[PDB]
């Protein structure tokens, strides 16, 4: 299946969609009738091949000379998420859910872009470093231009966590110069090692019903989760428990037994790590019926993950603020305020219940599940919609 | 053409009861119209009508509507004949009003046949009207029988078939529910087909996961106030024993 879960990142508006349509072919829609002229809110899926010509986009050597037939490398899938600045939450869920990273640059829109450095920033915070960085809109600039802008972006990237993270000039819409990204799929990206005996664990970030309009009830389907695993080969006929729960306030963990586990575009017997996955369950589909199982998770039954609301948090911030041009000073965090804090998944609204020197308690309006110490980044609101401040971990 | 006779007499043969509309009144009575033999016309004495000496103001009101008349005399060679209904019992007046009723849904089933399969209307009229009007009462049960038992259409034949298959054509309601399936569980599907297994066996149609459109047939229109507040009762039922929540509107 889906070896390596590979993100795409980039400014609204420069084709992350177009370069994952050029990758695959597999399109992300672009839906709701909004984001069919505009942008995505749910994340955009494609399963792109990796079958080397050693002696690819297709599994036949037919195309580059030697007709010794393309030699399987691997299979991977696509985590494309929205890059604008009012829709980070789904981002941030992408993050923690990612195994590596793409960066977009248009060539004649700026080298710094408020949004692209914002993701940046929140990869280098979620362990994401693996960035193979593409210049997308370079059929439209100078022979000098594009040069400039590509020398500003190296000087960009020197104090940064990229060192030496590397960089291709693409045609998203035109197909060319992909070859050399493909290469490095393999070349600067190897796939983290993903074991058997690790304690299963998966983070769901969609719901689907496939209840089509005009169907008779006695032949019904039951409901499907939209989740990656990053611990755990899921096998087919096993029994689930949801752990954010179904809320009453108190809120009570959902049980499901898998009716599917699909990956690819063909069911398979098992969902081996490090891919993301289309679960069916034996779970009402009115319970995922638009976007109702986004940042829950799910784990094999006789497991306890713990649901907290009152939590123990290390933090760390910025000096200066990103999301905006206008990088603000970051004043010191204030008690009792609404803050977003993404952990994992999920992207709860928290109060602040204390501040110290390096560590922060805070109240939760929607209570999240901590097996591990899990890995955070946080979110604040200071100019209407959310910026990024700085990241955390629950200390437990 | 338009209309014609009922049954090969030129007129109604004496001290039979017919059905008119008095067209209007100076001073011999009415010219009341014959409504069996539409275009024919006949008349009728004032002290005939009633026995109270009409009002001008009371002859206005009646004019245009029908009722029923006994007929007295006729001319054989004339259409000048006259009618009656004083000597009208009660009971033959629901008779020849049932007996209307049923020409007038005997004759609207042919109209429209014969003025758009353009055929003269009287021949096919006829040859319908000697077998099932001498044999026994004519066209109205003679036709709701005639759908089930196939013998009335090979005793005897019609000039064309076409008129055959329109007259099979003519003589041979939905209570919307948008019932909203809120489930938050994990034995719901096994509900919901249940649910389908009972109220659709009445047209049921899925529509998400939560909507489903069912339009619950009525056969008195209020019959299926008994069918809908039913299936109602079953939703409520169901969801409690499996663990979801179904809403009705």
């Amino acid at each position: 299946q889906a070896t390596i879960n590979i993100g795409t990142i980039g400014h609204v508006a420069h084709g992350k969609s177009t370069v994952v349509r050029a990758i695959s072919g597999v399109q992300t829609v672009r839906f709701k009738d909004e984001l069919e002229r505009n942008i995505t809110i749910k994340l955009g899926y494609a399963n792109a091949k990796i079958y080397k010509c050693q002696e690819e986009i297709s599994p036949k050597c037919q195309r580059p000379g030697c007709p010794g037939r393309y030699k399987l490398v691997r299979h991977v899938s696509f985590v494309d998420c929205p890059g604008h600045d009012i829709l980070m939450s789904t981002m941030l869920s992408g993050a923690a859910v990612m195994d590596a990273a793409l960066l977009l640059i248009a060539g004649n829109e700026s080298c710094p872009q408020p949004q692209t450095s914002e993701h940046l920033a929140a990869i280098e915070i979620m362990k994401l470093k693996h960035v193979i960085i593409l210049q997308n809109k370079v059929d439209l600039m100078r022979e000098e231009s594009a040069l400039e802008h590509q020398k500003s972006i190296l000087k960009f990237i020197r104090g940064t966590i990229a060192d030496g993270a590397p960089i291709v000039p693409i045609s998203a819409q035109l197909k060319y110069n992909i070859d050399a990204v493909n290469e490095f799929i393999v070349k600067t990206i190897p796939v983290p090692p993903r074991d058997f005996m690790i304690s299963p664990r998966l983070i769901v970030i969609r719901s689907f019903d496939v209840n089509k309009p005009g169907a008779e009830i006695e032949d019904l389907k039951g409901g499907v989760a939209g989740g990656s695993i990053l611990n755990g080969v899921f096998k087919l006929g096993d029994e689930i428990e949801i752990r954010p729960g179904i809320v009453t306030i108190q809120c009570k963990p959902i049980f499901s037994n898998i009716v599917s586990l699909f990956a690819e575009q063909n069911d398979l017997k098992f969902a081996v790590p490090g891919g993301l996955i289309g679960v069916g369950t034996k779970v009402d589909p009115t319970l995922c019926r638009a976007d109702r199982l986004v940042g829950q998770v799910v784990g094999a039954k006789g497991h306890l993950p713990n649901i907290y609301t009152d939590i123990e948090i290390n933090y760390f911030l910025l000096r200066r603020l990103l999301g905006v041009k206008k990088q603000a000073k970051v004043r010191k965090l204030e008690p009792n305020e609404v803050l977003m804090v993404n952990i994992g998944s999920t992207a709860t609204g928290a109060r602040v219940v204390a501040v110290k020197a390096d560590m922060a308690r805070l109240q939760l309006t929607s209570p999240a599940c901590t097996e591990i110490n899990e890995k955070i980044a946080l979110s604040r609101r200071i100019e209407k919609h959310w910026r990024l401040i700085g990241w955390a971990t629950i200390k437990k | 053409t338009s209309h014609c006779r009922f049954y090969e007499n030129k007129y109604p043969e004496i001290d039979d009861i017919v059905m008119v509309n008095v067209q209007q009144i100076a001073e011999m009575g009415a010219y009341v119209k014959l409504l069996e033999y539409d275009n024919i016309e006949g008349m009728i004495l004032l002290s005939e009508l009633s026995r109270r000496r009409i009002r001008s103001i009371q002859k206005l009101i009646r004019v245009g509507k029908n009722d029923v008349a006994v007929v007295l005399r006729v001319d054989k060679e004339k259409g000048y004949i006259d009618l009656s209904k004083r000597r009208v019992s009660s009971e033959d007046i629901i008779k020849c009003e049932e007996k209307y009723q049923k020409s007038k849904t005997v004759h609207s089933i042919l109209r429209y046949c014969a003025e758009k399969f353009q055929i003269p209307l009287e021949e096919l009229y006829k040859t319908i009207a000697w077998p099932l009007s001498r044999k026994f009462g004519h066209a109205y049960e003679a036709f709701k029988l005639s759908i089930i038992d196939e013998t009335v259409w090979e005793g005897i034949e019609p000039p064309s078939k076409d008129v055959l298959d329109e007259l099979k054509n003519y003589i041979s309601v939905k209570i919307r529910a948008d019932v909203e399936v809120s489930c938050f569980s994990y034995e719901g599907i096994d509900a919901i087909k249940d649910a389908l297994k009972s109220a659709e066996d009445v047209k049921v149609k899925l529509v998400a996961a939560p909507l489903y459109v069912l339009t619950t047939q009525a056969l008195d229109k209020q019959k299926g106030i008994e069918q809908l507040e039913s299936a109602i009762e079953k939703i409520t039922e169901v969801i409690t024993k499996y663990g979801g929540v179904c809403n009705i509107t």
